[PDB]
């Protein structure tokens, strides 16, 4: 037990799903069809992949997981796809027409006629479960139903399941990918109405993830199917902990009592290396001193602020792969004198480690070099209220003016909302600078 | 001390319900407010079209009515 | 969100409508018969957008032919492309309109109006998930002008929740002389800034002085304006109608390109009438737009451009950057990230790299002020108000069009003169 429910929302979601579920299969030995040659107990069984899979009968290994998008291109293409086999039809949700890019239909017009349905098809996949755990959401802060649809949802999975935890993995926007005028809206509404409902989130910046695959992979112009190949190696390092047995593996909920201080505080900054290419990779081993000291180079961020003008209110250091604690010692005594780590005077200044044995795996044809050690660096730093910065910005430009407020009003919300939302995030600005300060 | 390990696990039980319930209300004050601004907003352009419709019966009036 | 369901009224909507259908149909792989003869997947896979899927796999047209004159229907029909229609959807009245708005909107348009909207309503209820309407027209003459904008109002009552695209092709003294044209546009603009969600101001004057300087004709006739009309009516649909990793549908680009709900007047471009640095630059150049106005004489609230062909798609964003960086003071900065940009693979016919621009740009002012400089030159004399008070209209309507055509205008430089700080 211990059983992990993932729901990917809107295209943002759903596609990294793909990704995920993908890789995830074959880190476990998992074929298309659902089949598990290196499982022997048929039918069931209490491993620790099981927290992501449920078994058939007959031994097909189904994703504790649902998909739900307001229209049907995204999901038919997991129905039709590689993968079709993977997942029941109940578990692929769709409607007919989307949100839109507004706020407004995916958490009420759109959104209403289908949230019971949805509820409903994750009821089916929580009594399978002897021992749940929480749920995972994968959306876009951009999208209408990644936004609306989803912060709905989270409200009403808080009625449904009390305070059982939610994680987010949430897609923050940024111009060089796909982007619309009115992501702004959508990003400051939904990460107001989901603050009270959300126990952790891991905010990916589409720019930070642009920059690594054109630096990094030698990518020209990078496509979803390249950022969410690189987004899937992220989610992985943080879930592997709930996947797979291991001596020195330490497990996320661990992690989590040391990166949340406050409820509110509740956004780690992920950094992952190596990211390289095969070409470079070439007669060239990464040691774990060597990408240790590249958790702390910032273009290796999933999202963009400098840390090293803010303070560390934790750090969690999750291995996976030829790692022991020896070498991890020693590394993080380097990192120590050699880089600009200040923590806030109230916490512990350690860094907690994790490390798996089961070493790193790649997508066949991917872009990704296969390395035999990886690390995934999980901080609370105060710099990334340098996120919530710019995008309140971006808010605060058009909302003078009021400009595309009436595609909101027109769905049913109130200017309220808005500026109640804004209020919100002036004061998540404000507690990330309160927690910064020194005692007395 | 067992009467105060009774009263924090009550007082455990009674926040985790607080927040079911004013989540569950402050839902429903929302989506009740929304569904009456939205067919507030339709009434109102529904309204504004009916008003043509009365206009253009005047001007076909005023055609007849002017023989 | 899929289907479109088109209405082409009057003389220019049924022509330029025409010309839509017959490039859109050879772009999909379609002949007048209506058979699939192409050779991509790509051609067919929102093919359900414009297209009814008959019996035999015959695509039809979901297009809705509509006149007060009869003619009309035969040169359609006649035309390149006349059989592919579906028969019953021809919806022709009897003695015309004669260039009169009044007629069209209120006495004899609004008799057959009823006729019209039945074939809109079996088309609708066939869609599998209607998205909208886009009704091809003109402002200047009288069915197009004024029963366009009867049929927008009153596919408005029955579909509130849906797109109302407009082509509306304004009205100029260069390619045609009728001395009240300024007066049928202004009633229509009227209805468009209350009754439409997004409108495409294809406007003669543009069309005339490309066709005579960049074209070189040094006489054009209606058949050379429409050879940029289609080619511009082809491209803001291209990725409604083709896939991309873009979806595309009418609520996102209305969303996106409208800030302020009366404020959907685009002014819409093209290039060439060759490079990508030379294509950017090009579609930004006040030569190229199909309204007439200098983007360098307001600014960008928002745009969108739609380049085709096989290029390097970091050659676009790189240069798409470039204009905007080095253009910095003709887009308002209170709306960050305001210019999107889509690639399409398939090129149209005739040209290997094509690039269409839509920009709502606030120097649209300039062609509302000439047609109100028109407009005004005749009322404040009362000139040729007979056809229309004979019809039965009051003077309170031309003053109260007036009145809201000048709001419009006001309001587009209100935006224009707003400031960050
Ligand atoms: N990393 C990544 N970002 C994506 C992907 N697809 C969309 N996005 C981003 O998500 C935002 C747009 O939201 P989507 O998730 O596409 O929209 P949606 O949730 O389907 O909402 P509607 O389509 O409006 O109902 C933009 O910021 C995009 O850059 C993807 O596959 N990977
Ligand atoms: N660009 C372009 N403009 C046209 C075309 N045909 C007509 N026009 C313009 O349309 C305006 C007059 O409107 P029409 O569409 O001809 O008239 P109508 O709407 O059919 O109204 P009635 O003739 O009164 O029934 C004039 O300003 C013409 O320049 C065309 O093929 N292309
Ligand atoms: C300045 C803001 O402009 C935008 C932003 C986004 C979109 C859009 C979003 N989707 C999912 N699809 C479109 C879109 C874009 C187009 O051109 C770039 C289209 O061609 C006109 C289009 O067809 C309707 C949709 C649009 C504008
Ligand atoms: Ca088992
Ligand atoms: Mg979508
Ligand atoms: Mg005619």
């Amino acid at each position: 037990m211990r059983e992990c429910i993932s729901i990917h929302v809107g295209q943002a979601g759903v596609q990294i799903g793909n990704a995920c579920w993908e890789l995830y299969c074959l880190e476990h030995g998992i074929q298309p069809d659902g089949q598990m040659p290196s499982d022997k107990t048929i039918g069931g069984g209490d491993d620790s992949f099981n927290t992501f899979f449920s078994e058939t009968g007959a031994g097909k290994h189904v994703p504790r997981a649902v998909f739900v998008d307001l229209e049907p291109t995204v999901i038919d293409e997991v129905r039709t796809g590689t993968y079709r086999q993977l997942f029941h039809p109940e578990q692929l949700i769709t409607g007919k027409e989307d949100a839109a890019n507004n706020y407004a239909r995916g958490h009420y017009t759109i959104g209403k006629e289908i949230i019971d349905l949805v509820l409903d098809r994750i009821r089916k996949l929580a009594d399978q479960c002897t021992g749940l755990q929480g749920f995972l959401v994968f959306h876009s802060f951009g999208g209408g139903t990644g936004s609306g649809f989803t912060s709905l949802l989270m409200e009403r999975l808080s009625v449904d399941y009390g305070k059982k935890s939610k994680l987010e993995f949430s897609i923050y926007p940024a111009p060089q990918v796909s982007t619309a005028v009115v992501e702004p809206y959508n990003s400051i509404l939904t990460t107001h109405t989901t603050l009270e409902h959300s126990d952790c989130a891991f905010m990916v910046d589409n720019e930070a993830i642009y920059d690594i695959c054109r630096r990094n992979l030698d990518i020209e112009r990078p496509t979803y199917t390249n950022l969410n190949r690189l987004i899937s190696q992220i989610v992985s390092s943080i879930t592997a902990s709930l996947r797979f047995d291991g001596a020195l593996n330490v497990d996320l909920t661990e992690f989590q009592t040391n990166l949340v201080p406050y409820p509110r505080i509740h956004f780690p900054l992920a950094t992952y290396a190596p990211v390289i290419s095969a070409e470079k990779a070439y007669h060239e081993q990464l040691s774990v001193a060597e990408i240790t000291n590249a958790c702390f180079e910032p273009a290796n961020q999933m999202v963009k602020c400098d840390p090293r003008h803010g303070k560390y209110m934790a750090c969690c250091l999750l291995y996976r792969g030829d790692v022991v604690p020896k070498d991890v010692n020693a590394a993080i005594a380097t990192i120590k004198t050699k880089r600009s780590i200040q923590f806030v005077d109230w916490c512990p200044t350690g860094f907690k480690v994790g490390i798996n044995y089961q070493p790193p795996t790649v997508v066949p044809g991917g872009d990704l070099a296969k390395v035999q050690r990886a690390v995934c660096m999980l901080s609370n730093t105060t710099a990334i209220a340098e996120a919530w910065a710019r995008l309140d910005h971006k808010f605060d430009l058009m909302y003078a003016k009021r400009a595309f407020v009436h595609w909101y009003v027109g769905e049913g919300m109130e200017e309220g909302e808005f500026s109640e939302a804004r209020e919100d995030m002036a004061a998540l600005e404000k507690d990330y600078e309160e927690v910064g300060v020194d005692s007395v | 001390k067992r009467e105060h390990e009774r009263e924090v696990i009550q007082k455990a039980i009674e926040e985790n319900n607080n927040f079911i319930k004013m989540a569950k209300e402050k839902l429903a004050q929302k989506m009740e407010s929304n569904k009456e601004n939205r067919e507030a907003h339709l009434a109102a352009m529904l309204e504004r079209l009916q008003e043509k419709d009365k206009h253009a019966e005047e001007v076909r009036k005023n055609k007849e009515l002017k023989e | 969100m899929r289907e479109i369901v088109h209405i082409q009224a009057g003389q220019c909507g049924n022509q330029i409508g025409a010309k839509f259908w017959e490039v859109i149909s050879d772009e999909h792989g379609i002949d007048p018969t209506g058979s699939y003869h192409g050779d991509s997947d790509l051609q067919l896979e929102r093919i359900n957008v414009y297209y009814n899927e008959a019996t035999g796999n015959k695509y039809v047209p979901r297009a809705i032919l509509v006149d007060l004159e009869p003619g009309t229907m035969d040169s359609v029909r006649s035309g390149p492309f006349g059989q592919i229609f579906r028969p019953d959807n021809f919806v022709f009245g009897q003695s015309g309109a004669g260039n009169n708005w009044a007629k069209g909107h209120y006495t004899e348009g609004a008799e057959l109006v009823d006729s019209v909207l039945d074939v809109v309503r079996k088309e609708s209820e066939s869609c599998d998930c209607l998205q909208g309407f886009q009704l091809t027209h003109s402002l200047g003459g009288g069915t197009g002008s004024g029963m366009g904008t009867l049929l927008i109002s009153k596919i408005r009552e029955e579909y509130p929740d849906r797109i109302m695209n407009t082509f509306s092709v304004v009205p100029s003294p260069k390619v045609s002389d009728t001395v009240v044209e300024p007066y049928n546009a202004t009633l229509s603009v009227h209805q468009l800034v209350e009754n439409t969600d997004e409108t495409y101001c294809i406007d003669n004057e543009a069309l005339y002085d490309i066709c005579f300087r960049t074209l070189k004709l040094t006489t054009p006739t209606y058949g050379d304006l429409n050879h940029l009309v289609s080619a511009t009516m082809s491209g803001v649909t291209t990725c409604l109608r083709f896939p991309g990793q873009l979806n595309a549908d009418l609520r996102k680009l209305a969303v996106n390109m409208v800030p302020f709900p009366r404020l959907h007047f685009f002014m819409p471009g093209f290039a060439p009438l060759l490079t990508v640095p030379e294509l950017t630059q090009q579609m930004f150049d006040a030569k190229n737009m199909m309204a007439a106005c200098d983007p360098r004489h307001g600014r960008y609230l928002t745009v969108a451009a739609v380049f085709r062909g096989r290029m390097s798609m970091k050659e676009v964003d790189e240069q798409m950057l470039n204009v905007q960086n080095k253009n910095s003071s003709y887009f308002v900065e209170w709306i960050p990230n305001n210019v999107k940009t889509a690639v399409c693979d398939i090129p149209p016919r005739g040209l290997k790299m094509s690039a269409t621009f839509i920009g709502n740009s606030t120097a649209i002012q300039e062609l509302f002020k000439r047609i109100s400089e028109q407009f005004t030159a005749m009322f404040r004399r009362k000139a040729f108000l007979h056809w229309y008070t004979g019809e039965g209209m009051d003077e309170m309507e031309f003053t109260e069009a007036e009145s809201n055509m000048n709001d419009l205008v006001s309001e587009y430089q209100q935006y224009q003169d707003a400031t960050a700080d």
